RNA sequence: AAUAACCGGAGAGGGAACCCACU
């Protein structure tokens, strides 16, 4: 909600996180309510030496991941949505 | 082009062709007329009323006023028009000169000009252009649909 | 439905090339330029200069069609000068007159603008 | 799922479920308009 | 009861009758509309003498 | 009844078979032009693209055929059905897979016509025979038909909101017969009275005569302006 | 994440010039791969490989043994009966 | 402007303009029709002579400047309407994105 | 043989118009000096508007078609943009254009005036002529309703559309007493004096010229407000040299190819 | 609908005159000489502000169906 | 899955044979019409053009050694006609290899995000493998373009 | 120790009367 505030009241907002972890569960958030307001002009910046790397290897791990993924996994398709967010080019991994 | 202007004595028409302002001629001022009727109606037509009108238009706006055009007046006419022409400058008859755009020329005749009234009649284009290639047919016959 | 769109009448695209010229067959040293998409901006101009250069027996004009923003020009001029030359030679005259005339105006400016007194 | 309707003279937003009376929450007025889309929209201002 | 029977608009019985151009701007209705026809199945209808 | 069902004019003697609906036929309201000649009309690229006319499939324009057929519908010139010698009818406004694009001489091509192209222009009520003439299509911008000025006298046509019916001969032997036959020149003269028809409309009638008053004088940049536009000309100036 | 290998068509079978196209199956029974094949038999130019044994009795073997005549159609192409198999050897399993 | 309340009654096939404007030269009684408050069709500088040859017979060569400035730009109005009908369970009509 | 010794002078300036006239030189190139200012003088105005939500009684077009038409103040800033249409960029970049904003929610009893006044603008060099009198009307709001939007304005010019238009209106002529005799007059004792005549009161008709061509050619150039008439002219004249230098550079290529 | 911004033929902004004129009216002038205090000389723009009919106030009566 | 070709009608039922050979019985509205290709193709094994009621030869198989008419096409099999087969009015099927002869962006917003109609957003209607008729928002016009200058703004 | 299953597999459904308006 105050991201979304922010964002429409036009500043910037910054998000201090690991790249990792915690992440990528705030991202599959914000990937599910970026289009319930329609924010879709404002794009995601993912700025760390590591960014890259992160993603892939959370991409690759499936066996350890929630059932829910693993079967996501079972049936042809990365298990985790930013890799379709960057698809969609919404988040850019600097 | 292809609407349809219709004056207000039945001086219908079809806009021709649409010309840019650097195009379209102008009088010694800025002024450049937005709408060029033929010459060749009115002679058949004997609609002189829209000379007068055109006329009268002209003195009422540079006067400032709503000039009236009652039909049994008597009180006014062309005489009296052409005094206050006088008065205003312009031409006694209601003719400038104007200008051709494209060479830059003086056009050799004066010409008639001043305001008037129009309404783009309902009969747009979009509405009438239409084409078929072996749509539908009827049930009983076959042969094309119809509208 | 059917109106071409606004900026056809100032862009050129891939395909066609600003300039084509052709020769005469009818009369010897006559040239036809057709410029696309160019109008009477320029169509008089160039023929008011070319009229000035004595060298030059015709020169002219013409639109093939108003909504088709295209203009030829046929030339014919005195053997010995080539219309290439020619319509070139008078272009640069012309680009001259207007760069001083513009500078003339520069100049008359400030004098406005500062004051006559 | 459900969608966002505008009484008329209460002017009150309200929501309606099809095959659903249509009448809005506290006067039961039976006009019924839509609201805007959420769709962008941009004009050239030609 | 017999029946129902249309009337036409700014009638002496309509309910368009004695309210002024601010009762009826509010009624968002036309103070300018000259009145006179019938409405019937939602469409407009005019009898021609 | 069956009798009700024959004798009036929708009755299938007069309204449904001497008169008969019919495809390939597009109507419109006319605009005049002078610049383009008595023989030519315009048409609009709507109708011009949405028009249809058949072409068999020959090697010196196979070339053409299929650089025209891979472009597919909804592109001006281009063809929106290609039927096989067999009788196979297959359309391309669904975009079908590129291995039917492949022609070879003898298909049927169904092409759009543009300029050049040979079509009937009529306006009812045709009452004299000589309302029902051909002309060359060409292609303007706008959407309406164009027609040169000095045809709006047999025609009997104002432009003033006064529509008029064009239709698209679809065989070839048609397409040449009414080149030969119905193509506006060739009825300059009238049988009834044994006259010329097409006239001088007009605006141009008064302008001539005021040209050619008998003291007219003009200059040296006018009249190579003037000149310019004259198809037959020699190509040298006269004497002044 | 292939750079230079991208998915094979049909239609580009008749298309000159030196190509490289894997196919399937390997065991030429159905062969989509035989498809190619018998397009191509003609050409001494082309190599074909076959990494694995073939099943004894089938097409597989036919071309395994170097008779042109396979089945009549006669093959010309040169073959190359190579061993790619992911099995253990003897000292693997001694190992 | 055809009525006042267009924007509300929603009729079929109906017509507004952008720029209405009371003529200037009329009679008197124009203005007991209200007339003025609701007038129909924009003023417009004419020139009665033939220019370029494209305007012979009831046709008209316009500025175009003007027409992009606002010059009789009108905009076109249409309604549709729908009843879904309930039948006797042979057929039921409903609104639903098939 | 060469284009004669063009001579010009200023009678007098002002904001609203300047007033000048042209000395040896040709009807055509006056006329296409003319022209240039009517089409290909561009200038920055809005051109692509975005309605967030609109609820006014004026139909969104309407507004954006009126948003179309308001003068910018183009003084220098027109040079350093570059067309939107040739700009490389992702949409619009600071360079190939600027933007604007307009929010108004009328919460007052009294009915509000849109005005150009609330168009916030990105850039200071660029805003409504009106702000830098009474303000441009853009639509008035009853109580409850809302307006905004986001405009985006690039550089256009005279042929694509109207609203790059910045000659509010020219006045150009010449022999104003028919010296050239180009007109007649069947009756010039009606025509009314030009007020450049210098012919007496008796007289008003100047002699005949048996030989002469026309001179001393009168101009009168009216800004709209978006930018000064003398950058106006300015302007128009460097234009028109590019262009004709672009045609030179084309034909030069093409006659190379040719031979 | 509303005052058009710029006149017709000329390009003159006009749109912003429409209050100051009414001013100028309700202050007793005659609208000839208002209009020429108001700074309009030819005939091709006098007559949008001589001759507009202002319906955005009879729009505006109305309340709004859509809030 | 399985389609099947009748061999005989009945009082109330069709004796129906299916693509493996087996004739079965099924009521009247139990089977339903599908649209036959009839300009399709199949190859058997031969690697010449075979269509419907062309004569050929059955080499192999149960019915090899034998000759019919084609009468069905499938993707991998056919129906094919005997004279002198008696049974089940003559009809077989039998797998054509033996036998001898004898899109993404469809409605979705985009945006004209280069050339000359730089900054519309538009509707895409028809997508081609190289351009697409877009749908603009402004003018009562359609535009034809290629795929490369779109930008998928906006949109699911 | 298993192999391209049409991979934009698209025809359309009243009508009949009346009144209005354009030529
Ligand atoms: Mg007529
Ligand atoms: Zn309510
Ligand atoms: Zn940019
Ligand atoms: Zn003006």
């Amino acid at each position: 909600s105050n991201l979304a505030l922010t964002v429409r009241n036009g500043g910037n907002v910054l998000v201090p996180c690991y790249p990792s972890g915690v992440i990528y569960d705030l991202l599959e958030c914000l990937y599910q309510y970026i289009d319930s307001a329609g924010l879709s002009s404002v794009p995601l910046y993912f700025i760390s030496p590591v960014a890259n790397s992160s993603l892939e290897f959370s991409q690759i791990f499936a066996e350890w991941l929630c059932h829910n993924k693993q079967s996501k996994v079972y049936l042809p398709e990365p298990p985790f949505p930013h890799a379709e967010l960057i698809q969609t080019n919404k988040l850019k991994h600097y | 082009i292809g609407d349809k202007f219709a004056s207000r004595h039945g001086q219908k028409g079809t806009c021709g062709i649409q010309y840019r302002q650097e195009d379209m001629p102008f009088t010694c001022e800025g002024i450049t007329p937005d709408i060029i009727i033929n010459p060749h109606a009115i002679p058949s037509r004997m609609t002189i009323g829209h000379l007068i009108e055109c006329l009268q238009g002209k003195v009422s706006a540079n006067k400032g006023e709503i000039g009236d055009a009652t039909p049994f007046n008597d009180a006014v006419n062309v005489q009296k028009i052409s005094n206050l022409l006088s008065d205003y400058g312009y031409h006694l008859r209601g003719n400038e000169v104007l200008y051709n755009g494209f060479t830059g020329r003086k056009i050799t005749s004066q010409i008639f000009i001043g305001p008037t009234y129009y309404q783009r009649l309902k009969h747009m284009v979009d509405d009438k252009i239409h084409s078929r290639a072996r749509g539908p047919i009827q049930i009983l016959n076959r042969q094309p649909m119809e509208g | 439905m059917n109106a071409p769109p606004a900026f056809e009448s100032f862009l050129l695209f891939e395909g066609e090339k600003k300039i084509t010229i052709n020769k005469d067959t009818k009369v010897p040293n006559a040239c036809l330029f057709t410029i696309n998409k160019e109008d009477h901006t320029l169509g008089n101009i160039i023929k008011s200069q070319l009229l000035k250069d004595p060298q030059v027996l015709f020169a002219g004009y013409k639109v093939p069609h108003p909504l088709e923003h295209k203009i030829i020009i046929r030339v014919q001029t005195t053997p010995d000068y080539s219309p290439q030359e020619a319509f070139t030679n008078a272009i640069t005259d012309l680009i001259s007159e207007l760069s001083l005339l513009e500078e003339r105006f520069r100049v008359a400016i400030k004098d406005k603008q500062e004051g006559i007194e | 799922q459900p969608m966002i309707y505008i009484c008329g003279e209460c002017h009150t937003e309200n929501e309606i479920k099809s095959r659903d009376p249509i009448r809005c929450r506290e006067c039961g007025y039976r006009i019924m308009y839509k609201k805007r889309t959420k769709r962008l929209v941009v004009f050239d201002a030609r | 009861f017999i029946g129902k029977i249309p009337i036409m608009l700014r009638s002496t019985y309509c309910l368009l009758n004695g309210l002024t151009d601010r009762d009826l701007c509010e009624l968002n209705e036309c103070p300018l509309d000259p009145g006179g026809y019938f409405i019937i199945n939602g469409s407009e209808k005019v009898l021609i003498a | 009844s069956l009798k009700q069902r024959l004798k009036g004019k929708e009755g299938r003697v007069r309204g449904n078979l001497m008169g008969k609906r019919v495809d390939f036929s597009a109507r419109t309201v006319i605009t005049p032009d002078p610049n383009l000649s008595i023989d030519q009309v315009g048409v609009p690229r709507s109708i011009a693209a949405n028009m249809t006319f058949a072409e068999i499939v020959t090697p010196f324009n196979i070339d053409r055929l299929q650089e025209l057929v891979r472009r597919g519908n909804s592109q001006y010139p281009g063809a929106k059905y290609i039927i096989r010698d067999n009788g196979d009818r297959i359309d391309l406004r669904f975009h079908p897979k590129p291995s039917d694009l492949h022609l070879q001489t003898g298909y049927k091509v169904e092409r759009h016509m543009c300029d050049g192209d040979i079509v009937i222009f009529n306006r009812q009520p045709t009452l004299h025979k000589m309302s029902m003439m051909g002309h060359r299509v060409r292609i303007l911008p706008w959407s309406t038909f164009r027609l040169n000025l000095s045809v709006t006298t047999p025609y009997n046509a104002d432009f003033d909101g006064d529509e008029m019916n064009l239709h698209l001969p679809q065989s070839l032997e048609t397409r040449a017969e009414i080149q030969e036959l119905a193509m506006v020149p060739r009825m300059i003269v009238t049988p009834q009275s044994n006259r010329p028809v097409m006239g001088i409309v007009q605006d141009t009638l008064t302008a001539v005569r005021k040209f050619t008053k008998r003291d007219v004088f003009l200059e040296r940049g006018e009249v190579m302006n003037l000149l310019m536009f004259l198809s037959t000309w020699d190509g040298k100036v006269p004497q002044p | 994440e292939f750079k230079h290998i991208k998915a094979f068509d049909r239609a580009f079978a008749d298309n000159p010039g030196p190509m490289v196209v894997f196919a399937t199956p390997g065991m030429l029974h159905a062969g989509q791969s035989l498809q190619i094949f018998r397009k191509w038999a003609g050409n001494e130019k082309n190599m074909v490989i076959m990494p694995g044994y073939c099943v004894q009795g089938t097409v597989g073997h036919k071309i395994l043994s170097g008779q042109r005549k396979l089945e009549v159609l006669e093959v010309k192409m040169q073959v190359e009966y190579m061993s790619f198999s992911a099995h253990a050897d003897a000292k693997g399993i001694m190992q | 402007v055809y009525i006042t309340n267009f924007h509300v009654r929603m009729d079929t096939l109906a017509h507004v303009l952008y720029y209405p404007q009371k003529p200037l030269v009329t009679t008197r009684s124009m203005e007991y029709l209200r007339f003025r408050e609701l007038p129909a069709g924009i003023n417009s500088i004419v020139a009665i002579a033939s220019y370029t040859g494209y305007n012979q017979e009831d046709s008209v060569i316009m500025n175009r400047s003007a027409v992009d400035r606002g010059f009789f730009r009108s905009v076109f109005y249409r309604s549709y309407k729908e009843q879904e009908s309930k039948k006797g369970f042979d057929q039921e009509e409903v609104f639903e994105k098939p | 043989p060469y284009a004669n010794q063009p001579t010009v002078r200023i009678t007098e300036l002002t904001d609203e118009n300047v007033k000048f006239i042209i000395e040896n030189t040709d009807l055509a190139v006056a006329n296409s000096i003319r022209r240039v200012f009517i089409a290909e003088v561009p200038i920055i105005a809005i051109d692509w508007v975005q309605i967030d939500a609109n609820s006014s009684v004026l139909h969104d077009e309407f507004i954006a078609h009126r948003l179309g038409l308001i003068p910018l103040t183009s003084d220098d800033i027109v040079d350093k943009l570059q067309y939107s249409r040739d700009c490389t960029c992702e949409e619009f970049c600071p360079e190939c254009s600027v933007e604007f904003t307009l929010d108004v929610r009328c919460n007052e009893d009294q009915t509000r005036h849109v005005t150009s006044r609330d168009l916030i603008s990105n850039s200071p060099r660029v805003i409504p002529v009106t702000s830098r009198q009474d303000d441009i009307l853009i639509v008035k709001l009853r109580k409850g309703q809302e307006l905004r939007l986001r405009a985006y304005a690039k550089k256009g010019f005279g042929k694509e559309h109207a609203k790059w238009n910045p000659t509010a209106g020219v006045a150009f002529e010449y022999d104003p007493d028919n010296a050239l005799r180009h007109t007649v007059y069947p009756k010039p004792e009606e025509w009314p004096k030009s007020e450049y005549s210098e012919l007496d009161e008796d007289e008003s008709q100047a002699p005949y010229d048996p030989n002469g061509k026309p001179e001393r050619f009168y101009y009168n150039v009216e800004s709209c407000g978006s930018l000064r008439p003398e950058t106006i002219v300015l302007s128009a004249l460097s234009g028109l040299k590019k262009k004709l230098s672009d045609l030179q550079t084309q034909l030069s290529h093409e006659i190379q190819s040719d031979v | 609908m509303i005052i058009p911004v710029r006149c017709f033929t000329c390009g003159k902004i006009v749109g912003n005159k429409w209050e100051a004129y009414l001013g100028l009216l309700q202050a007793e002038y005659t609208e000839g000489d208002a209009l020429d205090a108001l700074g309009l000389k030819r005939y091709c723009c006098r007559r949008m502000l001589l001759a507009h009919v202002d319906l955005i106030e009879k729009l505006l009566n109305y309340a709004p169906l859509e809030k | 899955q399985t389609v099947g070709v009748i061999v005989r009608l009945e009082r109330e039922t069709f004796q129906v044979l299916n693509m493996y050979g087996k004739v079965v019985t099924v009521r009247h509205q139990a089977v339903t019409r599908k649209k036959d290709n009839r300009f399709a193709v199949a190859l058997d094994s031969e690697q010449n053009n075979i269509h419907v009621k062309d004569i050929v030869k059955v080499i192999d198989g149960p019915h090899s050694g034998r000759e019919g008419e084609i009468r069905h096409l499938f993707r991998s099999f056919a129906f094919l006609h005997c004279k002198k087969l008696v049974e089940n009015g003559g009809m077989f099927v039998c797998k054509t290899r033996h036998l001898v002869l004898a899109n993404e962006l469809i409605g979705q917003t985009v945006r004209i995000s280069q050339g000359p109609y730089k900054g519309y957003i538009g509707v895409v209607k028809d997508a081609t493998e190289s351009t697409a008729r877009v749908e603009l928002h402004s003018t009562c016009q359609t535009i034809s373009v290629d795929r490369q200058r779109l930008t998928t703004v906006g949109s699911r």
